[PDB]
């Protein structure tokens, strides 16, 4: 048994790289950058029939601008999305302006290694969030769309995948995308590849699929309008 | 209160009166002004006598055990210094005005005043508390450079013996304190013994 | 069982199956790793100190070498063990002699200094956090009522009087010396007491060893003052032994 | 509120009346002024009255534990030390003027303590209400080295003076006396004052008295 | 500091709490103690650990603490971690007294006392108390009242139940016996000693090795007693002579 | 074995084990060279990406407008790092005015990263700093560890591969000194040159320069602003 | 620079009992014997006080102590554990007498001094007292002996005896102990008890004596040790 | 003497034959850091550390090992530089706080003792470890004059004429013993204190050293300063010369 802040003999925190382990338990989400918009893709997983499929919401909104997508333990991405949320209204409070996304994910990169045991608030971290997360949203720059893991190490993408078939969903985006594509291309590519990835096939009531473009605000796709896109398998 | 410290080529020269008013009674005709600190070092006090008192038994506690850590007589500028630290810091809650007076192997005879605001200064001669307002004039003319002990002696006993009789606040008895390398000898001057001052009448 | 171990009871400040302090134990044995003796004895008029001045190389600074420490200008003591932990313990005595002073206003007895330190002490015992101070102090001082006063504290918290004491790696064959000397009966005096101290130091060592190799601290009834005798008066106490 | 204290030959001898007043009306005729500090060392209490009870039973707590520790008897500078540093914290909110006097190992010691946190040591104090009054019979009859009965006398006419003069003090003189060997707590030394007995009784016929309504609740 | 560190409160592979499973074996080793309820009373009857021939016994009771007017308890397990629930139990109960001024209901200062039994079990690094308490009492909103109380917080109003030695032996016997709305204060003192009497190391049974007090309300005031020596010695020939006429 | 799991435990060698994995972070990141004249210093980095798909990651963060670093190890260690050296520097300059001088800063850091490799339950800054200055004293390159130790270097190079930038700036540090600004700046991508096989080399994508001066403030070119200095490079010396 | 523990050091076994403090009790087995009897009419309390050296001074350092001016201590096991159990106990003497105006009852002190020794049982990073104690007291015209353990009970005893062999010295005690014994009686019976595991002559300075009564607890002089033990009255 | 499983984990952990293993291994710390020399004169302090050059990329100057507590003291550091910095500090802010309360320059005797004892306080607890370097004080006054104390890790302060911490710590004694540093003044020291680091220094074990020296006596007026460039070649070209 060993404290949580240890470096391992290879240069890494024991913690940190459990962490990254504890994605690819999780559901796979695909996010891909558009010049016209970044769409998101997530599979729901049901488990029985019974659960309400509406209520797996994996795809929530941080800003009117900008878009989330998470992948791993659900628990944990909520504290992390909900903190999200108030820093940008502290910024908008204050600045009297929308935060640009790589400003509202180098936020949320803070929280990253602010665990420990000794020298901490009796309320303090003792573990690492075990979240990948898509940051996904239009700014001054375009979209953009954004990576985060649990070390805190943010990068710009223009196409990501990440959860159980991160290997496998990844390759297919590398084959497909390029500079000039349209953003109903982007849709069609995201939902093709996520069929592929997954041990269930594909429904209405199984997909969350989100756009943010320059054009109008976030947007959540429904069940009628998911089926417009389905069509086309 | 009048309290003073002259210094001489051995060492010092102190006095203080012994008179401490609650308004306009007396409340100690005894009162001894002249704290030992250390060995040979001494100070006067002036003001509230709760005050005074309070920071005096401070500065023996601090002084006291600093001299035993570095294992050398205690400076006069040392002793001082404590009672800056403490008469600057609470100047707001604190009424005194300290004259610390000693000797040290490594200066000599020294004379520090700290008044009210909790400054420090070093003097050949020092004056201070109610009754010293009235012998400003009489110390200024009377001193002369390089007096000896017993010329020092007689210097406090007269400037002493003057602000008593003008100053309400100040009367009783002369306290004397001469501090050298042999040590500190003490004497008290009584009613017949004060130095005797001509009152001017038609 | 004798000599049984359950858990920590061996790392940390806790009881063993015999009900055992094993640190505490241990803490004796840091004693001994100076290598030096400390012998303390008790007179009519007097309370004398003495201990070995271990000089390796001619590059140390002899004056500053000392075991003898001053706490008040009445009360003094002599520190064998662990250097490191053995100023830490003296610097703790010159706070509680100070403040007792001030607080209280008359000076501290021996007696309750050499208990002071104990109850500190103590802490270091019941409490697992920190280890005990590898060090022991012997007292001496004059008590204005009762008179000359000789103490000493155990890493353990044990504090006691004493009519003579000994500490360090040659303790228990030094404490068989001072009982020989006190069955029989003496006239202790200020001559008689100083040179029962350096004979047993140099009986039990056997070195007969010079001015320099020894240091003496002493309190008398006319100078409560604590003084340190230092190589020129030493040396005349040294001299007079080879006598009879 | 009178109270005093000399030194003489052999010891010490405390005085103190017995009124308490509630603004300008009488609330106890017989009240213990003098208090217990040690076994030896005994004290004059003036000013607010419930400060002046908690403040010296706090320090007489604190020497009750200082003397079980050291083994012996305790010093009246420890008392003086002890009731000056907690006096002077508080900036003389805690109004509290006492006369400390007891028989030490070094001798008699005799101390005067302020509200504010000054001491002084003198021959003879006086503190409250009379202490004028009582100072002006010290300042014309006191003398160096006195006998027991010649200053248990000085004392009981100084409280007397405080007694007669002044409005805040009355009724009994109570007076304290120790020395090396002897304690002397005499609680009714002196009663200068007493009432006129009721001569014309004005007592309640059994039954003049209107009543409503009437329980009675039997007990164990 | 990790490894000189015990881990008390960790959940372990079963999912399940060591150190209270640990100090549940140690109100096990404890002297037996039973509280049943009837129509007209409540009661508690326990096993006095305590014997020898120079006690000076001064106190009214051994193991039976008065926590309110209307309340009693009884405990189970270490007499030093108990004296210091006891003491938080008559702490609670007039914190209710100060603020409502009323008496405490029973099932609320029971549940208030089990509160911080389980935030020691969840939070602190510490060791959890290992004492079990039977709580009798009255309020005005449900009347007599029995309750067991465990080392991890978990609370439970019984009717008749028994902690400490031979418990699960005992808490068959009172399954035997007891009859649900029909048993009077008079047949339950008498069911009490025949339980105590069997579920014991030493048999026999005396007057100075159990401990019984009773609660019954008496013309509108809760009356709280613990039973003399003598009143006990009754109670035990009447059970000592069933066993003679039961051979017949 | 069982030495190796805090600051606080001491080896039998004489070493401290923690501190020692925590310079192994520093080397599995990439390569970053830093170099300086008489008038400027620059810092030359190379960039990783983790796919081909996702842009090349940051190396080079500002302190102030006098102050630059470049990081190598962990990212989150590296931006708690800057926010204390850009804090620092905004005390000096709003108690003081005048531009906090890189020497002071430093030893501000070797002061912060002391402090957890001594305490229980604390771990060192896993992350290695190349510090490119300019004050009233001339330009300097500073180099920082996990360990509170840190260096004043003419010319240093840490992270992966980089003992082959580190032979290179060995051969030529007596030229540094009297080199023109854009003949400085060639000298440090043909060390960071170096530490890629000879498979590959330099690109507008992967490469960052960072240069503070007497001339200009510190400022970093990354994609369109770093093409400029790649013209006109000496062939691959495999 | 120091934080300190917060976790417990004494724990339940998988059997049920408590390490540290059976530990701490066999810490008390294994010190010098000390008996304390009840009389009705008075209280004494007798320890041995074996120096075993001549060399130390044995007016200098006492086992029996005062508390207040009606309430003693004996102890046995650990010296240094004692004498922060006396000063613990001394101070919540004066704690009552401050609040209540009223000597503070013997039963009322036990219990508070069992309360301090309970803490160490189960808070963070300490160890339970080597120490079981011995507290007599008047009040209420009657006298009073209890005894409190490591473990933070504690018990009400006519006669009792502790350290080594406590065993031996209670059965002896059940056979020579009566009710309704005097002051002087209660001594002589007491004095016997610390003979029964003493060996090597009983001296005045050996053994240490305190007596309680109406006039208050007081520890008995050398002198008036001497009388009581020379064979004879 | 080693011991493996325990005891040599915590600083609050005796062993088994009372000693402190994590003090031990911070000593241990020091001796595999290179030399540094410092002895007094008749007139002052002159110190002197040799400087193994890691790579020859850094600037002549850096990881300095000599540094200014006050104006008038001076420090040698050996062993983890990082642990030397940090007790520098401390040491430079005990200095500041004696000028700011009692007005005049802090004694090297009372500095050396008030720094030992924070270097003390990291020996006992499990939270803290124990300083890995040990370090040398000097400074040079009116009344006090020539002055030198070294501290080991432990938190042990000794006065010392010429002491010598690193590598080679027996070799570099020997060599100081020879010398007449009593007699000696201190300009004709810095040419002797340069020559011994010569030879002390493994050239084959090691690879390249510079070299680095301070002042601090009379004939800097009693401010600690650094040897300028025309004194310290001058001290080098000896050190060369007298090795052939």
């Amino acid at each position: 048994d060993r404290g949580v802040n240890t470096f391992s003999p290879e240069g890494r925190l024991f913690q940190v790289e459990y962490a990254i382990e504890a994605i690819k338990l999780g559901s796979t989400a695909i996010g891909i950058q558009t010049s016209e918009g970044v769409c998101l893709a997530v599979e729901k997983r049901i488990t029985s029939p019974l659960m309400e499929p509406s209520s797996i919401e994996k795809i929530v909104e941080i800003d009117a601008h900008i878009g989330c997508a998470m992948s791993g333990l659900i628990a944990d991405a909520k504290t992390l999305i909900d903190k999200a949320r108030v820093e940008t209204q502290n910024h908008w409070f204050t600045y009297n302006e929308t935060m640009t996304v790589e400003s509202v994910t180098q936020a949320v990169s803070n929280l990253a290694l602010q665990f420990g045991e000794e020298d901490a608030d009796p309320g303090a971290m003792s573990r690492p969030f075990g979240v990948a997360l898509l940051f996904g949203g239009v700014d001054e720059k375009g979209p953009q769309l954004f990576h985060m893991d649990p070390s805190g190490t943010f990068v710009q993408c223009d196409a990501r995948a990440i959860g159980s078939a991160s290997e496998g969903a990844q390759s297919s985006l590398q084959e497909v995308y390029h500079k000039s594509m349209t953003l109903k291309e982007a849709i069609k590519s995201s939902l093709i590849i996520l069929k592929q990835v997954m041990e269930e096939k594909l429904n209405a009531t199984n997909i969350e699929l989100a756009t943010v473009q320059p054009g109008q605000n976030f947007h959540m796709f429904t069940k009628e309008e998911l089926e417009e896109v389905i069509k086309d398998i | 209160t009048t309290i003073m410290a002259v210094q001489f080529n051995g060492g010092v020269v102190l006095g203080a009166d012994s008179r401490t008013t609650t308004g306009s009674y007396i409340a100690n005709r005894v009162t001894d002004k002249l704290t030992p600190i250390h060995d040979h070092i001494f100070c006067c006090r002036s003001g509230s006598a709760a005050d005074t008192q309070a920071v005096a038994d401070a500065v023996t506690y601090q002084l006291g055990f600093h001299s035993i850590e570095l294992n050398e007589p205690p400076l006069v500028h040392t002793a001082a210094s404590l009672f800056k630290e403490m008469c600057y810091r609470y100047r707001e809650d604190l009424m005194a005005g300290i004259i610390i007076a000693g000797w040290d192997p490594q200066e000599g005879g020294q004379v520090y005043s700290v008044p009210m605001g909790g400054m420090m200064v070093r003097q050949s001669f020092a004056i201070g508390g109610s009754g010293s307002s009235y012998i400003y004039g009489y110390v200024d003319a009377t001193y002369r450079e390089g007096m000896t002990k017993d010329e020092c002696l007689q210097f406090t006993a007269n400037a002493l013996a003057l602000a008593m009789e003008r100053d309400g606040s100040s009367g009783g008895v002369i306290r004397l304190a001469a501090i050298q390398e042999s040590g500190v000898e003490r004497q008290v001057l009584l009613g017949d013994q004060i130095p005797k001052f001509t009152i001017a009448t038609l | 069982s004798r000599g049984s171990s359950a858990g920590f009871d061996r790392h940390i400040t806790i009881f063993s199956p015999e009900g055992r302090l094993y640190q505490v134990e241990y803490a004796f044995k840091a004693i001994n790793q100076g290598g030096l003796t400390s012998v303390a004895v008790r007179g009519k008029d007097c309370a004398v100190i003495v201990t070995q001045k271990k000089v390796p190389d001619k590059l140390l600074d002899s004056s500053t070498v000392t075991h003898l420490f001053k706490i008040t200008e009445s009360i003094g003591c002599v520190m064998t063990g662990m250097t490191a932990d053995s100023r830490s313990q003296v610097q703790r005595a010159r706070y509680e002699a100070a403040n007792w002073k001030y607080k209280y206003g008359y000076e501290i007895p021996v007696d309750m200094l050499c208990k002071r330190i104990a109850d500190i002490s103590q802490v270091y015992t019941q409490n697992a956090e920190m280890r005990p101070l590898g060090c022991c102090m012997i007292l001496i001082g004059i008590d204005e009522e009762q008179g000359p006063q000789v103490y000493k504290c155990d890493p353990a918290g044990y504090y006691c009087g004493f009519k003579a004491t000994a500490a360090g790696v040659k303790q228990t064959e030094s404490t068989s010396f001072l009982e020989k000397k006190v069955k029989k009966k003496f006239d202790w005096t200020f001559e008689q007491t100083v040179e029962t101290a350096i004979t047993c130091l140099s009986t039990v060592l056997s070195i007969d060893f010079k001015p320099s190799e020894i240091e003496v601290g002493v309190v008398t009834v006319e100078n409560p003052k604590f003084r340190i005798l230092t190589e020129a008066e030493i040396d005349a106490h040294l001299v007079a032994l080879a006598e009879r | 509120t009178t109270i005093a204290g000399v030194v003489y030959k052999d010891g010490i001898v405390l005085g103190a009346d017995t009124r308490a007043t509630e603004g300008m009306v009488v609330a106890d005729k017989n009240c213990s002024k003098i208090h217990f500090i040690s076994p030896n060392i005994y004290c004059c209490g003036a000013g607010t009255a419930a400060d002046t009870d908690m403040t010296t039973q706090l320090i007489s707590s604190n020497l009750e534990l200082h003397s079980l520790t050291t083994g012996r008897l305790p010093r009246v500078v420890t008392a003086n030390r002890m009731l000056k540093q907690m006096l002077f914290r508080y900036q003389g909110y805690i109004g509290a003027a006492l006369v400390l006097g007891g028989v030490d190992v070094t001798g008699p010691h005799l101390y005067s303590i302020y509200p504010h946190g000054s001491t002084d040591k003198l021959p003879y104090v006086t503190m409250g209400s009379g202490s004028l009054a009582a100072m002006a019979v010290f300042e014309d009859k006191f003398r160096p080295d006195m006998e027991e009965e010649e200053a248990k006398k000085l004392v009981s006419e100084a409280i007397a003076a405080g007694i007669f003069n002044d409005l805040g003090s009355g009724s009994n003189i109570d007076l304290c006396v120790i020395s090396k060997s002897k304690l002397d707590f005499l609680r009714p030394f002196s009663v200068p004052n007493k009432k006129g007995t009721r001569l014309g009784r004005y007592r309640c016929e059994k039954g003049t008295t209107a009543v409503l309504t009437e329980k009675v609740t039997p007990l164990e | 500091s990790r490894r000189y560190d015990s881990r008390t409160t960790i959940f372990s592979p079963e999912g399940r709490l060591y150190q209270v499973e640990y100090a549940m074996e140690a109100i096990g080793h404890a002297g037996t103690c039973l509280g049943i309820l009837a129509n007209d009373g409540v009661l508690l009857a326990a096993e006095r650990r305590n014997i020898h021939k120079l006690l000076d016994e001064v106190f009214f009771s051994e193991k039976i603490y008065k926590l309110n007017e209307d309340m009693a308890c009884s405990v189970a397990g270490i007499t030093s971690d108990a004296n210091v629930l006891t003491n938080e139990l008559r702490l609670i109960a007039q914190r209710y007294l100060l603020q409502y001024q009323e008496p405490i209901p029973c099932e609320q200062l029971v549940t208030a006392l089990c509160d911080i039994k389980q935030a020691y079990t969840q939070f602190g690094g510490k060791r959890p108390f290992g004492v079990s308490l039977l709580y009798i009492g009255w309020d005005k909103h449900y009347g007599f009242q029995l309750y067991q109380s465990d080392p991890s917080g978990n609370y439970g109003g019984w009717k008749a139940t028994c902690i400490g030695n031979n418990s699960a032996a005992a808490v068959s016997m009172l399954k035997q016996d007891y009859k649900e709305g029909e048993m009077t204060l008079k047949s339950a003192l008498a069911l009490a000693v025949k339980v105590l009497n069997k579920t014991m190391d030493v048999s026999k049974l005396s007057a100075e090795k159990v401990e019984i007090a009773t609660l019954t309300r008496e013309s509108g005031k809760t009356v709280i007693r613990v039973l003399k020596q003598k009143e006990v010695e009754q109670l035990i020939k009447k059970h000592e002579e069933e066993e003679a006429k039961a051979e017949r | 074995n069982q030495y190796d799991n805090d600051v606080t435990v001491w080896s039998p060698q004489g070493r401290i084990h923690q501190i020692e994995y925590a310079m192994e972070a520093v080397k599995q990141g990439s390569a970053t060279v830093g170099l300086k004249s008489k008038t400027h210093a620059v810092l030359v980095a190379l960039k990783r990406a983790q796919s081909e798909l996702a842009a090349h990651q940051k190396k080079i963060l500002h302190v102030d407008n006098h102050i630059g670093i470049s990081i190598a190890g962990l990212t989150a260690d590296a931006r708690l790092l800057c926010n204390f050296m850009r804090q620092e520097c905004l005390d000096s300059r709003f108690v003081f005015d005048r531009p906090l001088p890189v020497s002071r800063l430093v030893s501000l850091i070797g002061s912060k990263t002391q402090i957890p490799t001594q305490r229980y339950g604390r771990r060192p800054y896993g992350v290695g700093l190349l510090i490119a200055g300019y004050d009233d004293m001339g330009p300097h390159i500073f180099q920082t560890c996990p360990s509170a130790n840190y260096f004043d270097c003419r010319a240093m190079s840490i992270g992966a591969r980089s003992q082959s930038a580190r032979t290179y700036l060995e051969r030529h540090m007596s030229e540094f000194m009297e080199c023109n600004l854009d003949e400085l700046v060639k000298h440090g991508l043909r060390a960071l040159r170096e530490t890629l096989p000879a498979e590959q080399d330099l690109t507008t994508k992967n490469v960052s320069i960072g240069i503070v001066g007497k001339d200009l403030e510190f400022t970093i070119y990354d994609d369109d602003d770093v093409s400029p200095f790649l013209d006109g490079l000496e062939e691959r010396p495999q | 620079a120091k934080r300190g523990y917060s976790f417990s050091l004494t724990t339940f076994s998988p059997s049920g009992k408590l390490v540290q403090i059976e530990y701490a009790l066999a810490a008390v087995a294994g010190g010098a014997p000390s008996v304390g009897i009840k009389a009705a009419n008075g209280v004494v309390l007798a320890t041995e006080k074996k120096q075993k050296s001549i060399l130390y001074d044995e007016r200098s350092v006492h086992k029996v102590e005062p508390i207040t001016k009606h309430i003693g201590l004996v102890y046995s096991g650990m010296g240094p554990d004692y004498r922060v159990l006396v000063h613990r106990a001394r101070k919540l003497a004066q704690q009552y007498y401050l609040v209540y105006q009223e000597p503070i009852p013997t039963a009322q002190l036990v219990q508070r001094v069992a309360s301090v020794m309970q803490e160490y049982t189960q808070s963070g990073g300490v160890r339970p007292f080597g120490v079981s104690l011995l507290i007599c007291g008047w009040n209420e015209g009657r006298p009073y002996l209890f005894q409190s353990d490591p473990s933070g009970a504690y018990f009400a005893w006519k006669a009792t005896a502790m350290g080594k062999n406590y065993v031996n010295g209670k059965t002896f005690l059940e056979k020579r102990y009566n009710e309704d014994l005097e002051l002087e009686d209660a001594i002589h019976t007491a004095i016997l008890t610390l003979k029964e595991s003493f060996e090597g002559q009983m001296t005045e300075d050996n053994i240490e004596v305190g007596i309680c009564n109406e006039a208050g607890f007081r520890r008995l002089t050398p002198t008036e040790v001497r009388d009581y033990l020379a064979a004879i009255a | 003497s080693s011991i493996g499983t325990g005891y040599d984990l915590s600083a609050s952990t005796f062993s088994p034959d009372g000693r402190v293993f994590q003090v031990e291994y911070a000593m241990k710390a020091v001796e595999n850091s290179s030399t540094a020399i410092g002895i007094r004169c008749k007139d002052g302090v002159v110190f002197g550390v040799e400087k193994l050059v890691l790579s020859k990329l850094y600037e002549e100057g850096s990881n300095k090992r000599l540094f200014n507590v006050d104006r008038h003291v001076g420090m040698a550091v050996a062993g983890l530089l990082a642990d030397a910095r940090s007790l520098a500090d401390i040491a430079r802010e005990e200095a500041s706080n004696f000028r700011s309360n009692f007005g005049y320059n802090i004694p090297l005797k009372h500095l050396a003792d008030r720094v030992a004892m924070y270097v003390h306080a990291y020996t006992l607890y499990s939270a803290v470890r124990p300083f890995g370097c040990s370090f040398m004080l000097g400074s040079y006054s009116a009344n006090d004059g020539a002055q030198l104390y070294m501290i080991d890790p432990s938190g042990v302060s000794y006065g010392y004429w010429g002491c010598a911490i690193g590598k080679a710590r027996q070799a570099a004694k020997t060599e100081i013993e020879k010398l007449q540093m009593k007699e000696m003044t201190c300009r004709d020291v810095v040419k002797e204190v340069a020559k011994i680091i010569y030879i002390v220094h493994d050239e084959v074990k090691d690879k390249a050293f510079e070299l680095e020296l301070s002042w601090v006596g009379e004939l800097t007026k009693g401010r600690h300063e650094i040897v300028p460039k025309d004194i310290r070649e001058e001290a080098e070209k000896y050190a060369k010369e007298s090795l052939k």
